[PDB]
RNA sequence: GAGACCGAUAGCGCACAAGUAGAGUGAUCGAAAGAUGAAAAGCACUUUGAAAAGAGGGUUAAAUAGCACGUGAAAUUGUUGA
RNA sequence: UGAGCCCGGGUCGAACGGCCUCUAGUGCAGAUCUUGGUGGUAGUAGCAAAUACUUCAAUGAGAACUUGAAGGACCGAAGUG
RNA sequence: AAACUUUCAACAACGGAUCUCUUGGUUCUGGCAUCGAUGAAGAACGCAGCGAAAUGCGAUAAGUAAUGUGAAUUGCAGAAUUCCGUGAAUCAUCGAAUCUUUGAACG
């Protein structure tokens, strides 16, 4: 009763969706059934239960890593997949804005950097 | 009165189901203090 | 005593972290010494216990009695060890708790997960032995 | 009541004349489904709905 | 564990009851009336009071309580029936009366050694 | 009766002339709160309720807000 | 804690009522209502010279 | 005028009013027997 | 991570399903309440009673530890003895 | 001398004391003290108006105030509907 | 002489002091900087085989994926796990997800 996640992520779209409607009308089926004999078909239902939220949650990784591949050189990416991080380190300024100099600043530090030195004793 | 709505229709039904007595099975769980509903 | 900044020697940090550990951690805690058998052979002093083990208790009033665990109940850190049982009022057989710090393994239940904790303990054993040696 | 007429063919193949609903106090919907002359509700109940 | 500690419990049959939502001030002067007799006797007496034919002497809780003629049994002149106290004891004389029939003593031997009524937590 | 149920604070303390809840100022953006109490600042600050998303920023602080999936998983 | 025993709503309730004038705390509807507080003699009180 | 209340009775430990209806009361002890006499005093030594 | 701190009337109001129960129209006010035993082994069975419970018997090292549970003061009360 | 100290007997079950110094939230009969508990008063004051209840049978361990039937009263359509 | 009132003892009551304990508090010190329109803090309603509250979660609902450990959970019932395994668990970690109605709240 209980589907396996490894089994799950060899398959394709087609074969997903065939098991996600036949858990789901196996479980219509068995939900109209429940009301009498509650024992052993109680734990099927919670196994069909887990199984419906492991074949939605392939399918759903499946689809978004679809998405993550043609969006991988575009512009804009959906805010779902974008990175969440927090409101103030999404607009914190870029690593390259922050590291960019002026080019009278970066003249100083080609020709007078900091050398190393010491001092005996 | 006669007339609600469904929302304070739930609201109610909820209000009951805080006065339910606690269950047998809770009281012989290993740690257990709870006695009664309060 | 203790040097590292992180460890505590409270009382009730120690008396916290116990009693609310994770059924992971108390499965560290319930680890029980081997034979002296068993200790020539993997070079292993003390290792977690395991349903299928077979003990024999050194401690207790039901000193040396031995036979198979059936259960290891993390929840109230005792482990059950078959034919060690009371009877209730009812004529009921009833399994007495025994920590693992009072049985002695005199059998392992080996699988390739417990051949890799051998092999892991075994390993450093014999790294300090010849340090300390050579 | 749209919806509930449209799952009960779909899934259980039952036809009904009427839909009335009402919700129970415990904040859950109750819905009578009156069927078709032509079937029985014994009949159905015995085979489907595993009722007595 | 009982008061009377000086008797043995193989020889005896006691009887014992708590939080009794009876008045204590009767039951005590109920247990005072009937203390030292014979079971017979006190049974009998007991059911007297419920009837109103024999009444029960009051002498430390009793005042401003009225007279009756059925004290000059007892000396005193303040006498009531308390009809409550008496179903209760009944039913412990009654309950003990039968701990001695299991045990195999004689009932028609047994006095009343000890009875004390104390008091419980209020409600 | 004078006041009704409020719909953010969920106490009955909305005026039904004013308007206005006397708890939390409702049609105001800004819930009411004064420094003369604090007993009723610490009725309702962070932590008197279940915090869905602010009880998850100190992990992900952890690890430092890093994104992807380990190397080698299914 | 500079505010353990001040986190309360206190006052006397006078001086011709035939009780101490001694800080009560008002209300109605609890056992708190009407108990002593505010002082080194009182329980749930504030204790002489706190320490600093 | 004012109606002075005593603190016996059914009126030992009231917070507020008693029951008689008067626009300006006034509630009395022992202890202020003690108070009175003592600033009647000082008032007597001082004028 | 610590303390020449406090130890259930103390220490934060809160060692407990505590800003809970409860009070007020409302702003707000705001408690009380920890401990069987190493292990529930938390009285099988018999007997009296409508029942609650009681007495035998049993568990335990301890029922002088009966979930009105560690120890169990005083005020106050009962019985017995003088 | 005294504040107190020490021992015997019973209960109980896990930590405690002497000595020299150090330290303090350190010693109570009162504060109409605070909190909690407990008395005498006291089996006392008292348990109203709305006129009114009664007989047999059933149920039940137990029936004035639970039911059925039968008598006696009442609201009187501006109602006790 | 009894009763009654008072004194002392014993045992039993009432009550919860003392003693011992403490996953709590109080104060000091040290390392670091991290809420929200990508919808916060707060409010509500639902979700467990048998749950009222506290807790967790959101119709994938006392939870799904992934990683690690390596055989449990437990008050009861029922499956499990073939145990030489994609692998139990009210386990831990955590980089992927799901995420009802409101609330700055935005037809
Ligand atoms: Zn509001």
């Amino acid at each position: 009763g209980k589907v396996k996640a490894g089994q799950l992520w060899s398959k394709n779209k087609e074969e997903l969706t065939k098991i996600l409607g036949e858990l789901k009308t196996e479980l219509s089926q068995l939900r109209i059934q429940k009301i009498s004999s509650s024992g052993a078909k109680l734990n099927k239902i919670h196994d069909l239960r887990k199984s419906i939220a492991r074949v939605l949650t392939v399918i759903n990784a499946k689809q978004r890593a679809q998405l993550r591949l043609f969006y991988k050189n575009k512009k804009y990416l959906p805010l779902d997949l974008r990175p969440k991080l927090t409101r103030a380190l999404r607009r914190r300024l870029s690593k390259e804005d922050a590291s960019r100099v002026l080019e009278k600043t970066k003249k100083r530090l080609t020709h007078f950097p900091q050398r190393k030195y010491a001092v005996k004793a | 009165p006669s007339h609600k709505t469904f929302r304070i229709k739930q609201k109610l039904a909820k209000a009951q189901k805080q006065n339910r007595p606690i269950p047998q099975w809770i009281r012989l769980r290993t740690g257990n203090t709870i006695r009664y509903n309060a | 005593m203790k040097v590292r900044p992180t460890v505590s020697s409270s009382r009730r940090k120690a008396r916290k972290a116990h009693f609310s550990a994770p059924s992971s951690v108390r499965r560290v805690i319930m680890s029980a010494p081997l034979s002296k058998e068993l200790r020539e052979k993997y070079n292993v002093r003390s290792i977690p216990i395991r349903k299928g083990d077979e003990v024999q208790i050194v401690r207790g009033a039901h000193k040396d009695k031995e036979g198979k665990v059936t259960s290891v109940y993390r929840l109230k850190y005792v482990i059950h060890v078959e034919r060690v049982t009371r009877e209730k009022a009812t004529g009921q057989t009833v399994p007495i708790g025994i920590h693992p710090s009072n049985v002695v393994i005199t059998k392992l239940h080996l699988d390739k997960d417990r051949e890799n904790i051998l092999a892991r303990i075994k390993a450093g054993r014999e790294q300090v032995a010849k340090a300390k040696g050579k | 009541k749209a919806q509930i007429k449209q799952a009960l063919k779909k899934l259980y193949d039952i036809d009904t004349v009427k839909i009335n609903t009402l919700i129970r106090p415990d904040g859950t919907k109750k819905a009578f489904a009156r069927l078709t002359p032509d079937v029985d509700a014994l009949d159905i109940a015995a085979t489907k709905l595993g009722l007595v | 564990r009982y008061a009377a500690t000086e008797i043995a419990p193989t020889k005896s049959a006691r009887a014992r009851g708590s939080y009794l939502r009876v008045s204590f001030k009767n039951t005590r002067e109920t247990a005072q009336a009937i203390n030292g007799w014979k079971l017979q006797r006190a049974l009998t007496f007991l059911q007297n009071v419920i009837d109103k034919k024999e009444a029960v002497p009051m002498r430390r809780y009793a005042g401003s309580t009225g007279r009756t003629a059925q004290g000059k049994q007892w000396g005193v002149s303040r006498a009531r029936w308390p009809v409550k106290s008496a179903q209760f004891l009944i039913g412990l004389l009654k309950n003990a009366e039968a701990n001695a029939d299991a045990k195999g003593l004689d009932t028609g031997n047994l006095i009343i050694k000890h009875i004390q009524v104390n008091q419980a937590p209020k409600q | 009766k004078t006041h009704g149920l409020c719909r953010r604070c969920g106490r009955r303390s909305l005026h039904n002339q004013k308007k206005v809840c006397a708890s939390c100022g409702y049609p105001a953006a800004k819930t009411r709160k004064y420094n003369w109490s604090e007993k009723a600042k610490r009725r309702k600050v962070t932590g008197t309720g279940r915090m869905r998303y602010l009880s998850t920023v100190p992990r992900r602080f952890k690890n430092g807000f890093r994104t992807g999936v380990p190397k080698g998983a299914r | 804690s500079e505010k353990a025993g001040h986190q309360t709503s206190a006052e006397s309730w006078g001086t011709g009522r035939a009780v101490a004038r001694i800080p009560r705390v008002s209300g109605g509807g609890t056992h708190r209502a009407g108990q002593g507080a505010f002082g080194n003699m009182c329980r749930s009180g504030r204790m002489f010279a706190p320490t600093k | 005028q004012v109606k002075v209340v005593k603190a016996t009775g059914a009126n030992r430990g009231i917070k507020g009013r008693p029951k008689g209806v008067k626009g300006r009361y006034k509630m009395v002890d022992g202890r202020m027997k003690k108070e009175m006499r003592a600033l009647k005093r000082l008032a007597k030594k001082k004028r």
